[PDB]
């Protein structure tokens, strides 16, 4: 009745690219892995058992500055680098 | 000089660490030759079609059919022949363009930051650049950026100007610091404090225009040397 | 400045033949048309991806704003995301949102639309990074550059007081740190000023995201001419195929029902061809946008005419759709 041969299905899930199906949605987030689409990328990571995981992916560290207008912040070290560009 | 050499070799042997683990750093240089792979196995693989002919292969069709019949297959063959060829050339002319970017890219990479030091932030390195070194590639280069990154900053009072005499003094090349109870004056970008004098700062105009303008004694270099 | 591009995904078959049709058996002869197209059109799908990573995402910190918003008598209000909005965004973020007249066709969603060409085979693919989040990438790009300066690109996030900011900004020009500490009114009048004309400036001349609006209106007129050229015959009898084969014999259906499918594989091939091309632009228009930020806003760049006309100072970048938006 499909075009599609077989048929799968594990977890149902909502996402704006479509209807993902075999990952679970979870509530945290992390560096996106494998990219979806819209905000959701997919990953492989344990919980003990090994799943396929779906989750909104992680902006980055927040860091609220302390700012105000009598302060200043001058570095005491530092630390040579060296970064590689292909 | 000692720790930023040791600081320089210890980034060094890293490099060779980081390049030779996690399998897919030189990615850049691997899908060139991944898609010039794709493109020659493509025009291989489109020599089995037919395109709607009879035969793929040319000596059945003139050994076949009509010596004007096999005309209008040979003549079908022939134009999805010259198209595939045609669409390798357009596809190799597009990827000649951004290679040639990318080539530009790199020289004015290696003018701007092998050939001397840039102002421009994060063009040669993550940081402020000191150096960079280069290193022959396949089908590439690679550049070893040297940059300056700071770290373990502290936290101090900061203030716009010393008022001594009425005066307004304001710093030359540093920055006015506090640590709770003296003010000294050190470079922007490392903690050295010195003491408040007339040659590390200059004086322009009194202290009732500029906001936040606090008291301290500015030293000067000569007095010491006229009482004595 | 562009950044991306709208992404699109195009079902071969679907558009060659009708999806309804004995035409499937007779686009095998050919075999390996179909897969390089949408190899080359995922290309571009994960480019404009790569395209909008290279711009927005130079820092890996999100830095915030302090709830006091004071900086020396300097208004960031029109730049700061407002919080009371469901978006999130600036008060010329949702400005320059209202003004791109977007016709993608990528939603879940079923008198019709332009987006009728998902019915031919031809859908659009949403892209990776959300507005919500390309807005907060945004917001700390500017709490980054506010709170700190410079200091948030080199390396760690240092702080400092923005008269002092600017007050080291007009060192970099050649200008001495008495002029601001002297006249910090008139400098904050004037920013305040300059600041709240760019709004007036853009909800104005009804013309100037014209470099966002040529590349929307360029990929839906890509799109309507590929959908208007399947209604031709390219010397045929018909254009509909279930007419040519209900009507005519078997075996003289093998030239008639070639030629559409070769004008297809043409008018395919072309469209592929003029996407790959204006895709260089775009990307060519994102590693300058993406050196622009880390020149202008990340850092204070003395290149005459690539942070403004003048003296640059500083920068501040505004998200807009499929670009970007830069105050000098
Ligand atoms: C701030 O710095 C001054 C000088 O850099 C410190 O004063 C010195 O304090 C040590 C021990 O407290 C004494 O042995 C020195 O003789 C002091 N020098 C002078 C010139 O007074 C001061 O203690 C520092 N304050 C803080 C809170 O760190
Ligand atoms: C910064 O500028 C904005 C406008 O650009 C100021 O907001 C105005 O505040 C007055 C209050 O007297 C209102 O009457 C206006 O309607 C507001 N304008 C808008 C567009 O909302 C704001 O007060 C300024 N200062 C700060 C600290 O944000
Ligand atoms: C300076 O900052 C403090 C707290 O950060 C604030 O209370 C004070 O009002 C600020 N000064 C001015 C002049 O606004
Ligand atoms: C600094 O000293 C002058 C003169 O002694 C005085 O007028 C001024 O109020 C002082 N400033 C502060 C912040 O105490
Ligand atoms: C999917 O269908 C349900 C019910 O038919 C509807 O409520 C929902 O809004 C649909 N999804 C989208 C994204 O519109």
């Amino acid at each position: 009745p499909t075009w599609r041969v077989y048929s799968t299905g594990s977890n149902v899930f909502q996402t704006r690219a479509g209807c993902l199906i075999g990952a679970e949605y979870v509530n945290n987030s992390y560096e996106c892995d494998i990219p979806i689409g819209a905000g959701i990328c997919a990953s492989y990571q344990t919980q003990a058992s090994q799943s396929i995981i779906a989750y909104t992916m992680s902006l980055g560290a927040e860091n609220s500055v302390a700012y105000s207008n009598n302060s200043i912040a001058i570095p005491t070290n530092f630390t040579i680098s060296v970064t590689t560009e292909i | 000089q000692k720790l930023i050499a040791n600081q320089f070799n210890s980034a060094i042997g890293k490099i060779q660490d980081s390049l030779s683990s996690t399998a897919s750093a030189l990615g850049k240089l691997q899908d060139v030759v991944n898609h010039n792979a794709q493109a020659l196995n493509t025009l291989v693989k489109q020599l089995s079609s037919k395109f709607g002919a009879i035969s793929s292969v040319l000596n059945d069709i003139f050994s076949r059919l009509d010596p004007p019949e096999a005309e209008v297959q040979i003549d079908r063959l022939i134009t999805g022949r010259l198209q595939s060829l045609q669409t390798y050339v357009t596809q190799q002319l597009i990827r000649a363009a951004e290679i040639r970017a990318s080539a530009n890219l790199a020289a004015t990479k290696m003018s701007e930051c092998v050939l001397g030091q840039s102002k421009r932030v994060d063009f040669c390195g993550k940081g402020y650049h000191l150096m960079s070194f280069p290193q022959s590639a396949p089908h590439g280069v690679v550049f070893l950026h040297v940059t300056y990154v700071p770290a373990q900053e502290k936290n101090f009072t900061t203030a716009p100007a010393i008022c001594h005499d009425g005066k307004a003094h304001f710093p030359r090349e540093g920055v006015f610091v506090s640590n709770g109870t003296h003010w000294f004056v050190t470079q922007r970008n490392f903690y050295e404090p010195q003491i408040i004098t007339t040659d590390n700062t200059f004086v322009s105009g009194n202290c009732d225009v500029v906001i936040g303008i606090v008291n301290n004694t500015v030293y000067d270099p000569l007095q010491p040397e006229l009482d004595s | 400045l562009p950044v991306s591009m709208t992404k699109t995904s195009v079902d071969c078959t679907m558009y060659i033949c009708g999806d309804s049709t004995e035409c499937s058996n007779l686009l095998l002869q050919y075999g390996s048309f179909c897969t390089q197209l949408k190899r080359a059109l995922t290309g571009i799908a994960v480019e404009q991806d790569k395209n909008t990573q290279e711009v927005f995402a130079q820092v890996k910190q999100i830095y915030k704003t302090p709830p006091i918003k004071y900086f020396g008598g300097f208004n960031f209000s029109q730049i700061l995301p407002d919080p009371s909005k469901p978006s999130k965004r600036s008060f010329i973020e949702d400005l320059l949102f209202n003004k791109v007249t977007l016709a993608d066709a990528g939603f879940i969603k079923q008198r019709d639309l332009i987006c009728a060409q998902k019915f031919k085979g031809l859908t659009v693919l949403p892209p990776l990074l959300t507005d919500e989040m390309i807005a907060q990438y945004t917001s700390a790009l500017l709490a980054g550059t506010i709170t700190s300066g410079w200091t948030f690109g080199a390396g760690a996030a240092l702080q400092i007081p923005f008269a002092m900011q600017m007050a080291y900004r007009f060192n970099g020009i050649g200008v001495t740190q008495n002029v601001l500490y002297e006249n910090q009114k008139l400098i904050a009048n004037q920013f305040n000023s300059a600041i709240g004309k760019i709004q007036d400036s853009l909800s104005s001349t009804a013309s100037a995201l014209g470099k966002l609006q040529d590349v929307v209106n360029h990929n839906a007129q890509a799109l309507n001419t590929l959908v208007k050229q399947l209604s031709s015959k390219f010397g045929a009898i018909s254009s509909v195929l279930n007419d040519i084969f209900s009507r005519l014999d078997p075996p003289e259906a093998e030239v008639q029902i070639d030629r559409l499918i070769t004008g297809r594989l043409q008018s395919l091939q072309t469209y592929v061809t003029q996407q790959l091309i204006r895709a260089a632009e775009i990307r060519a228009s994102a590693n300058l946008a993406a050196t622009k930020m880390s020149e202008c806003v990340l850092g204070q760049s003395k290149r005459v005419d690539f942070c403004g006309k003048g003296y640059h100072l500083m920068s501040f970048p505004q998200s807009a759709p499929h670009g970007v938006v830069f105050l000098h």
